[PDB]
């Protein structure tokens, strides 16, 4: 556990996972040599990662006990999980910041249009409509800014869960996948990490056009099939398909 | 590892999605709106905002004709308002979603149970090969083309009708290629599945476990003749059922009873069984029937099949097996609900012939048949030629006695995996029940037992 904690911390050091307003909860002890007694946000995230690995081992052992059919877990899986977490966090944060800067650019452009309207007044009937629509759009774009400021906070836990699902949640049926996901969610909740509540993995990890192309390319519409397709697209270790049929092929 | 394997929960989820899409399309549309709320909703909101942006830099803040930018702005306002209503209503829409899904969950659980029992039917006999596509065809038939769903629209009676029709259609589509002595076993399986499904009914797991294996417990020390009318082996059965708490006092009850002897010697005692099980609450028909079944397993095991039929009638509705008694009507089975990809595998117990059945079917439906015997090599050649020339037109090629050459049937399976140009084209394989026929062919075709 200490080795996993150290390697996770080292690999997540590059990522900006610092939240000063984060409130330290009680309990949630996983690594038994936590650096502070009250952990920080980054240390809590690394503890959640090592808990994800440990609970993958626990679920593997329980599956072996109740019917066998168990694949062993290796540190390569942990490294793949960390790489997925890093890449996915980088992608999501980059998209959010690009949308924020585009919103700011649009705000300045609309301000210039306001200047144009002000100069043109100096017909009034259309002018009143322009000003009221301007005000409405103004509060709309402001609240868009604040909701970007709220999506930014929850970009860590959601991405962690999604990456864990991409890497660890394989070869496992729907029930076990959901059990593992809810276990990780409960751990994150107990660690007081803000992740998007009841987040839907498929939409968060796939776009409309990707699902459209998948369906057009003979993919079943089942949620399991969509999750498997997402794993196929966002792969670091080359995929292995256990398909009784030939549908995946 | 990327697993595509189907499982209990996978079938549960798929069935739940199908039933939600069909029975409650508005609820499913709310599901779609919820899922796009995290995704596509803000996406096309952003795209429409960008469209307003190029509209703004196109009109250059024009005032003479303001409606060009006013229409776009009001469209953005309406879209933002709709998104706002949806996001403000996420909690209520979601909670109503789980309400509806919890309403439709027992159907999915039963569907998974039925499909996996049907798939596990391999143990009973090698001829019971069933694919997933077969069960999904059953479900597609029971959803859309259900005659009993044509009128009802209350969304609450429809669920019960769907459950009953699902069980009935599964039984009718399975037992038509299943041995007669296995009909009662499959009936008990389906009855127990629905007993698990039904609400307000105890699982009776102790009673079922007794009925299955508990009679075989070691109780040799304790065998006494009881009354002279009770034989020693029947007395031992009395002991094993006295191990069950419900029938603990059988010995005293049969000592007290003086009409028990004539019932023991009745022609069909399963019709009227004396009340022996001691229970304070009057058990529902199902519990009474299962207690009666255990009693029959104790006394007069010859009427076990009759009491099993009675139990299936009381649980799965009376005349559940009545379709099997009616002579097979293959004209409906062949004209519809069979895709031309699936060949009708004609299975007959050795010492019997079934080609006359398809011949009279063709006579009824005034259709040409290209009957070919596969014994000779020229038989194989002309069979392949007939298959090639029939898909071009739709002739019902009917091979006979094809169990002789399993390899050619492997080849035929591989060929029929390829699609057929003509829909009206039909294929029939008359063959005996041998353990050498291709399993792949059995799974890919509709098996009929004669």
């Amino acid at each position: 556990t200490e080795a996993l904690y150290q390697v996770g911390k080292e690999f997540t050091s590059k990522m900006d996972l610092e939240k000063p307003n984060y409130i330290v909860p009680d309990y949630m002890p996983v690594v038994y040599d936590k650096l502070p007694q009250p952990p920080s946000h980054r240390e809590a995230i690394v503890n959640s990662c090592v808990f994800v690995h440990q609970t993958l081992h626990q679920a593997n052992a329980r599956l072996a006990k109740r019917g066998g059919r168990t694949m062993a877990i290796t540190p390569r899986h942990y490294l793949d999980f960390i790489n997925h977490y890093a890449n996915l966090f980088h992608e999501k944060r980059s998209e959010l910041e690009e949308q924020q800067m585009h919103l700011n650019v649009g705000l300045r452009k609309i301000k210039e249009t306001v200047d144009q309207v002000e100069e043109l007044r100096r017909k009034v009937n259309r002018s009143t409509a322009l000003l009221k629509s301007l005000s409405a759009e103004r509060e709309r774009w402001e609240k868009t800014s604040e909701t970007f400021k709220n999506q930014m906070s929850t970009i860590a836990g959601d991405c962690l869960l999604s990456a864990a699902f991409i890497a660890y949640a394989g070869y496992f049926d729907q029930q076990m996948r959901q059990n593992l996901f809810t276990t990780w969610s409960h751990h994150l909740q107990q660690a007081n990490i803000q992740f998007r509540t009841d987040i839907a993995r498929t939409e968060y990890l796939s776009n409309a056009d990707e699902r459209l192309r998948w369906q057009a390319s003979s993919l079943p519409a089942d949620d399991l099939c969509t999750e498997n397709a997402i794993m196929l697209k966002r792969f670091n270790r080359y995929p292995l398909i256990i398909d009784p049929s030939g549908q995946a092929t | 590892f990327v697993n595509f394997t189907v499982t209990r929960s996978s079938l549960q989820s798929q069935c739940l999605n199908e039933v939600l899409k069909a029975e409650r399309p508005d609820v499913d549309e709310k599901r779609s709106d919820l899922l796009k709320l995290q995704g596509e909703f803000q996406l096309r909101l952003r795209q429409l905002e960008k469209s307003l942006l190029q509209a703004l830099n196109e009109v250059k803040g024009r005032i003479l004709d303001d409606d060009t930018i006013i229409t776009t702005l009001e469209n953005l306002k309406r879209e933002a308002a709709e998104v706002t209503r949806k996001v403000e209503e996420t909690d209520i829409v979601m909670q109503e979603v789980e309400t509806v899904s919890q309403q439709y969950l027992p159907l999915s659980t039963a569907c998974s149970s039925i499909y996996f029992t049907m798939e596990s039917l391999k143990q009973i006999h090698f001829l019971y090969q069933y694919s997933l596509q077969f069960f999904l065809d059953i479900y597609h038939n029971v959803l859309y083309e259900n005659p009993n769903l044509k009128g009802v629209t209350d969304h609450t009676q429809r669920l019960s009708i769907i459950t009953k029709d699902l069980f009935q259609v599964a039984f009718n589509r399975v037992a038509r290629g299943m041995l007669h002595q296995d009909h009662i076993t499959f009936a008990m399986l389906l009855a127990r599945i629905k007993l698990k499904g039904t609400v307000g009914e105890p699982t009776y797991d102790a009673e079922f476990q007794h009925f299955l294996r508990g009679n075989e417990i070691v109780l040799s020390a304790g065998s006494t003749p009881r009354i002279q009318g009770l034989t020693v082996e029947q007395a031992e059965a009395v002991v094993r059922l006295s191990c069950l708490p419900a029938f603990k006092d059988l010995i005293a009850k049969v000592q007290a009873d003086e009409q028990f002897g004539i019932w023991l010697d009745s022609s069909s005692p399963e019709q009227t069984v004396p009340y022996l099980w001691s229970e304070e609450t009057p058990a529902t028909p199902i519990g009474q029937a299962i207690h009666r079944l255990l009693l029959i397993q104790a006394f007069r095991p010859d009427r076990l099949l009759a009491m099993a039929h009675m139990f299936v009638s009381t649980n799965l509705g009376e005349s559940f097996m009545s379709i099997m008694e009616q002579p097979l009507d293959l004209t409906h089975i062949v004209g519809t609900e069979v895709k031309p990809n699936t060949p009708v595998l004609m299975c007959s117990v050795p010492g019997y012939d079934a080609s006359g059945h398809v011949e009279d079917l063709a006579a009824e439906q005034n259709t040409q048949i290209t009957s070919i015997a596969i014994g000779s090599a020229e038989g194989f050649n002309q069979a392949d030629k007939a298959i090639n020339t029939a898909v071009k037109s739709g002739r019902w090629v009917m091979l006979k006695n094809v169990h002789l050459a399993p390899g050619w049937l492997m080849q035929l399976e591989k060929k029929l995996h390829s699609l057929q140009p003509h829909a009206c084209f039909r294929l029939f394989l008359t063959m005996e029940i041998n353990p050498k026929v291709p399993v792949n062919l059995l799974r890919a075709g509709r098996i009929f037992v004669f």
